């Protein structure tokens, strides 16, 4: 918030 | 001359990225005739990306939810499924500049070029490894999600990548265009380490190969040695094993500059074993690893597209 | 995260590329609306290489004599025409894959992408700047004449370079796109040199500001100096002056970071006095200088085109 | 044959  | 990071042209790859949001997620796609891919986390809100169940996700999902965006006009989803970690849209128009294409899983070593998009829209391109631990040292933000990697092979685009993730420690992990990860990744905010890297053998020799044709000559030694002692000394120093398929593989870049690849393992040999030793080649300090012989091929023969 | 020296999307600038061919030379051209331009050493040959009489050969050229090609199309010259050293060929066709363009002549230390070709094709697309002495750190082989530089702005391309020729050291040449050359060189096959070239100190700084933004900050220390306690260990080893419009685009990256401008002048004083001690930035082990404090930007923040 |  790593989810891209 | 000269020898540069070099990327594929990119123009192929730009007339197909879209945009995609669900709910209040955006993130890209690739529209590819009547069908858009993207990674299935868009349908995902923060209550859900502890244990996501996407299958569950997708079933409280229709049509109507997907918003794909191409510049201005809009495309109607007329049909949605989920192919491994992949999200495929079906849409009520067929992109016309859709290029001639496959799907390709490259192997560990092996290079391709990023096209970095937001919001559908790119960023720019960079050449990036597939590491021997799966995962990519690339450069990506929030929104990046669904951006592709891929190579050029004669005339048709060959989609390698899917981005769907940045690791904890700063590199990035992603999928095939079938959404099967590179990797023990899943798609999911858990605590995820990958295998410990190594350096790609292959194409450090390779690079020494393109210094050579460019002039970069002063690391060049008379020795020569066998597979069995260069493995011996590049192990020990997290280097890959060098193997007869490899050594294959040089012969384009042997046959040009005349140097044995057995003859350049000694060079690479007594690099390890002194360091760069206050010295450079094509401009760096430290050996290279992410070009492959296929990629000093291309570069140093001009070769197009 | 993550940070790699990334290229222009290239697609605009591929649509505008052709082959012109002149008698026994090809090159590439780049055809905007009813104009192709072309480096007008197109039109030598032989002994020519050596004192051309430019006006005279284009006087001996007809119209008729260029041959120029667009993938399977031939197109027809109704005109030729020379300014400096650019040939622009009137064409009874306008491209009508032709951007959004305009011509500018970028300064020494600015940055721009090449997309490299042959035969009116893309071999691959690189970052590179302008270096202090007006060559450029290309890859370029026999037939890339003609290969262009461009930025983006939104959906306007900025044409910033057009390739003539390599020098003896093996660095390259060329005009902008009203066909006047950087730097001290003419085309001509005659002994020529650059001045020594210097380091571009502000886009060294930008680096440094990238590599904090991405974790890297072991060289950073509890120290600061002044512009010219600075300059003093600083010119002494070819190291460009800042200007006043260079720390200005140097506030952007100090806002982000917290580190003063002159501050990190400070840190990287001390890097050219003492080296790097082994130690890496952003995987280089060198101080890198082909990145300008809008590339970062750019980069960092997700700019798309 | 420097001038590409």
């Amino acid at each position: 918030f790593x989810l891209f | 001359s000269g020898f540069r990071k070099m990327a594929f042209p990119s123009g192929k790859v730009e007339g197909c990225m879209v945009q995609v949001t669900c709910g209040t997620t955006t993130l890209n796609g690739l529209w590819l005739d009547d069908v858009v891919y993207c990674p299935r986390h868009v349908i995902c809100t923060s209550e859900d990306m502890l244990n996501p169940n996407y299958e569950d996700l997708l079933i409280r999902k229709s049509n109507h939810n997907f918003l794909v965006q191409a510049g201005n006009v809009q495309l109607r989803v007329i049909g949605h499924s989920m192919q491994n970690c992949v999200l495929k849209l079906k849409v009520d128009t067929a992109n016309p500049k859709t290029p001639k294409y496959k799907f390709v899983r490259i192997q560990p070593g092996q290079t391709f070029s990023v096209l970095a998009c937001y919001n559908g829209s790119p960023s720019g391109v960079y050449q990036c490894a597939m590491r021997p631990n799966f995962t990519i040292k690339g450069s990506f933000l929030n929104g990046s999600c669904g951006s592709v990697g891929f190579n050029i092979d004669y005339d048709c685009v060959s989609f390698c990548y899917m981005h769907h993730m940045e690791l904890p420690t700063g590199v990035h992990a992603g999928t095939d265009l079938e959404g099967n990860f590179y990797g023990p990744f899943v798609d999911r905010q858990t605590a995820q380490a990958a295998g410990t890297d190594t350096t790609i053998t292959v194409n450090v020799l390779a690079w020494l190969y393109a210094a050579v044709i460019n002039g970069d000559r002063w690391f060049l030694n008379r020795f020569t040695t066998t597979l069995n002692d260069f493995n011996l000394v590049a192990m020990k120093y997290n280097y890959e094993p060098l193997t007869q398929d490899h050594v294959d593989i040089l012969g384009p870049l042997s046959a040009q500059t005349g140097i044995a690849v057995l003859d350049m393992c000694a060079s690479l040999k007594e690099l390890l074993q002194n360091g760069m030793n206050g010295r450079t080649i094509l401009g760096s300090a430290l050996l290279e690893d992410e070009f492959t012989p296929f990629d000093v091929v291309r570069q140093c023969s001009g070769v197009t597209f």
